[PDB]
């Protein structure tokens, strides 16, 4: 019920993509999307649609320390910008 | 036998108030730097 109530609310048509690359062309790439995905869920309904709240980043630190291990793993990060900013490249 | 009396006194008022600002300022800057410490949770993982 757990993984039905999730698919549910997450695999619908307008949040997936159909894609291919290679020797195939766009058009019949399409019509077998319009073959096979036509039934594919396009709304969960109103009270829906699963959208994303900003995530707070918090400067800190975590450290498991564990001297039986042989070698240490350090990883560091500041706050990234996101996907679509221009400061990615 | 002290004709330095008025001086160190108004010196004395000066050294007061600096030290009203100077005090709780550098006890804000210890507290900054060891609030990393003093908020600092444990956990104790065992392998079991």
């Amino acid at each position: 019920a757990d993984l039905t109530e999730y698919l549910s609310r997450h695999y619908k048509a307008p949040r997936m993509v159909l894609a291919a690359a290679g020797g195939l062309e766009h058009r019949q790439l399409l019509d077998l999307a319009q073959k096979h995905f036509s039934g594919l869920s396009g709304t969960y309904d109103e009270d829906a649609v699963p959208t994303l709240s900003p995530c707070r980043f918090t400067g800190s630190q975590i450290c498991h320390r564990e001297d039986g291990l042989p070698l240490a793993h350090v990883a560091i990060a500041v706050e990234g910008p996101g996907w679509a900013h221009p400061d990615n490249v | 036998a002290e004709p330095e009396h008025d001086h160190r006194k108004r010196m004395g008022l000066k050294m007061l108030l600096m030290m009203g600002l100077l005090l709780p300022l550098v006890y804000a800057m210890k507290r900054h730097k060891w609030s990393v410490l003093k908020s600092r949770k444990l956990a104790y993982r065992p392998p079991k």
